[PDB]
């Protein structure tokens, strides 16, 4: 009987190969983020959002009335709260 | 994000302690088990099925014998078609 | 004591609070603050070769130990009473004391003839007492390798005459009462004669292991010397709760994972056959995590009845295969594992990590080596929170599993 | 002479194309962990841990007597220490 073509792109010992190379990089994509959870917590497990969301959708607005001196000392203002994770539990409270 | 996961808290708050989701837990987690294994597994599948069909025959429609005696001539030459070739009955199969 | 301990410095914490209703799952988790964090208070080559098989042999002595007392003891008492023997044996417990009733002490006589034999036996401490050990290993442990020719006969190409033998060596032998049975001795020994006298149609491998086999079976038989109505009874009898309660399921996944590598090592017809048992065996490999976690005992005992069958079924149509033998016989070592878990049957308050007991350097490299393969570390933490009773989210709980896998 | 294939998947110019996406993509990756070690220091560098241990122990031993309310008293007290550097400091020293 004859035989389609099947081993006519790898000759023998190339598909082996092949599929552990996509096992092996489809692991260790996979375990990016099922376990390495632990250094982004700080910026991923917030109470209330509120204050900074606020401040956020200022830097938004301020863009469109072009009174850009308005940016960099709101933008100074977000950056410092990303540099300092105790004012991140300072600044993301809940209310009253 | 974390504002809509927070507020999508708000509509269906959870008692405290308790409420442990037990059909959530297998929706949430045969997903991730099977889609895994299948991760592993699918891979494998079409490796193997494209050097598995066959079965095409290949009953050889030309038959072309000659006897040469001598490099002068080949004395008997002969060829012979599909009339002077027989297709086997079953039980011609079985008889061989 | 721990959850003692525990509850009490929770309401510690839950005093000074305030100086409680509504919380709701999402207003504790998102609850915590720098005065949970008090400090309080904290309360050439021969002698290579002879060393190293003495201490093989020692090892071999640890195995024997307890046989090795209580050969010791009868052959005492046997010997007291033989050269008691000359005249007359009529009482049991008064010759029990010309030297106290239930223990194993030894705090008698010393015929000084059994010493000098004892020395005598100690001159020759090269080869003799090795293989001397290893008869003796044998006459100890003295049943697992009534099994293990039950097995053997059986992989050497015995279609479907020694298949009826395993079913029910574990299902009877190692389901029960520690003393396999009354009688399975009895219904093992008079098959296992049918067996060979009706391969008389008139075979070569087969009966030069069948007699091995009934030899074997009589070995155990004579060194035992003491001896649809009636499944419920003793299925009943499995939870009674007689059992000393050991586990292992480092073991079963360990045998199973030796198993599937196996199952790739084949691949080097039946290759195209090979994955739907690749598969199931996934299969199995997932559920037993969750008939491990929910603690439960009577769905490992329905797991096993239905597997040990379902393979064997496959144990016909694999032939339209030594390698398939041989993965064969590496589950067998997980049924028998599998019977020995539903026996002692799974003691209570062992959670833990499989690998993380003592801060050894060999279980860090091992911790380190567990954590490489790829699918493992998070098909670990997720079948791990659909089951057991927990209280947080997904994403939730692979901050734990990472918190204590890095700490580690 | 005869050559037995070797270009017969490629084209000619469709291994340097291979080769080059092979050290590329393994060399960023292998540049992940080798030149990346500062942000993950604060979480790798601890003294001795063993005021993590014991409370992850006790995460781990009350998912066992099923005393479920004493999971999220405890867990905010783990997400408390991963998200204040401070007060890490402030718990992982050493003894006296």
């Amino acid at each position: 009987k004859v035989s389609p073509p099947s081993l006519g792109f790898l000759a023998g010992y190339g598909i082996v190969g092949l599929y552990v190379s996509i096992v092996l990089v489809v692991g260790k994509f996979v375990r990016g983020f099922f376990s390495e959870i632990s250094h982004s917590i700080m910026f991923e497990e917030l109470p209330c959002v509120d204050r900074i969301l606020k401040l956020c959708q200022d830097i938004f607005l301020v863009r469109e009335t072009r009174e850009l001196e308005l940016e960099e000392e709101l933008y100074a203002k977000l950056i410092f709260l990303y540099r300092s994770p105790e004012t991140m539990i300072k600044w993301t409270r809940e209310r009253e | 994000i974390i504002k809509c996961s927070r507020e999508t808290e708000k509509k269906y708050p959870q008692p405290k302690g308790q409420k442990k989701k037990k059909i959530v837990k297998y929706g949430m987690g045969g997903l991730i088990i099977l889609f895994l294994i299948a991760i592993i597994w699918f891979p494998l599948l079409f490796m193997s099925l494209i050097r598995s069909v066959v079965g095409v025959v290949n009953q050889p429609i030309d038959v072309t014998v000659t006897l040469k005696l001598g490099g002068y001539e080949p004395l008997f030459t002969m060829s012979a078609q599909q009339p002077s070739i027989v297709p086997f009955t079953p039980q011609a199969y079985e008889e061989l | 004591r721990q959850m003692k301990r525990i509850r009490a410095k929770q309401e510690k914490y839950r005093q000074s609070q305030a100086s409680r209703p509504w919380l709701d799952h999402a207003t504790v988790i998102h609850s915590g603050d720098y005065f949970l964090f008090e400090s309080d208070s904290e309360e050439f080559l021969w002698v290579l070769g002879q060393a190293t098989v003495d201490g093989l042999t020692r090892w071999l002595r640890a195995f024997t130990k307890h046989h090795r007392t209580m050969s010791d003891v009868l052959c005492a008492e046997r010997y007291l009473l033989t050269q008691e023997l000359l005249r007359v044996g009529e009482v049991r417990r008064g010759v029990l004391d010309q030297l106290a009733s239930e223990l194993l002490l030894d705090r008698r006589l010393h015929i000084p003839e059994l010493e000098e034999a004892e020395r005598f036996e100690a001159q020759q401490g090269r080869t003799l007492r090795l293989l001397r050990a290893g008869y003796q290993c044998v006459a100890a442990h003295s049943e697992l390798l009534c099994y293990f020719i039950i097995i053997l006969n059986h992989m050497v190409t015995a279609s479907a005459a020694s298949l009826v033998l395993p079913v029910l060596v574990f299902l009877w032998a190692m389901l029960t009462i520690p003393r396999p049975s009354k009688r399975f001795w009895m219904t093992a020994i008079v098959f296992t004669e049918v067996m060979v006298v009706t391969k008389y149609l008139f075979t070569d491998s087969y009966i030069k292991y069948d007699l091995v086999q009934l030899m074997a079976l009589f070995f155990h038989r004579s060194q035992l010397l003491c001896y649809q109505p009636l499944q419920r009874f003793f299925h009943d009898i499995l939870h009674t709760k007689y059992r000393a309660a050991t586990d292992v399921y480092a073991l079963m996944f360990l045998a199973d994972i030796v198993d599937i590598i196996i199952i790739i090592f084949g691949f080097w017809q039946v290759p195209q056959a090979f994955l739907f048992m690749l598969l199931v065996q996934f299969g199995t490999m997932v559920i037993d995590r969750a008939l491990y976690l929910r603690k439960t005992v009577l769905g490992k005992l329905a797991f096993q009845v239905v597997l040990v069958v379902a393979i064997h079924i496959w144990m016909f149509f694999i032939l339209p295969n030594a390698v398939a033998q041989l993965w064969y016989f590496v589950k067998c070592i997980y049924f028998a594992l599998s019977a020995y878990q539903i026996r002692c049957g799974y003691p209570t308050r062992i959670l833990g990590n499989f690998l993380t007991k003592k801060y050894n350097h060999l279980n860090l490299f091992l911790f380190q080596g567990f954590r490489l393969v790829p699918f493992l570390v998070e098909l670990r933490a997720v079948m791990d929170w659909v089951w057991t009773d927990t209280t947080l989210s997904l994403s939730n709980w692979m901050c734990v599993e990472d918190i204590y896998a890095n700490i580690f």
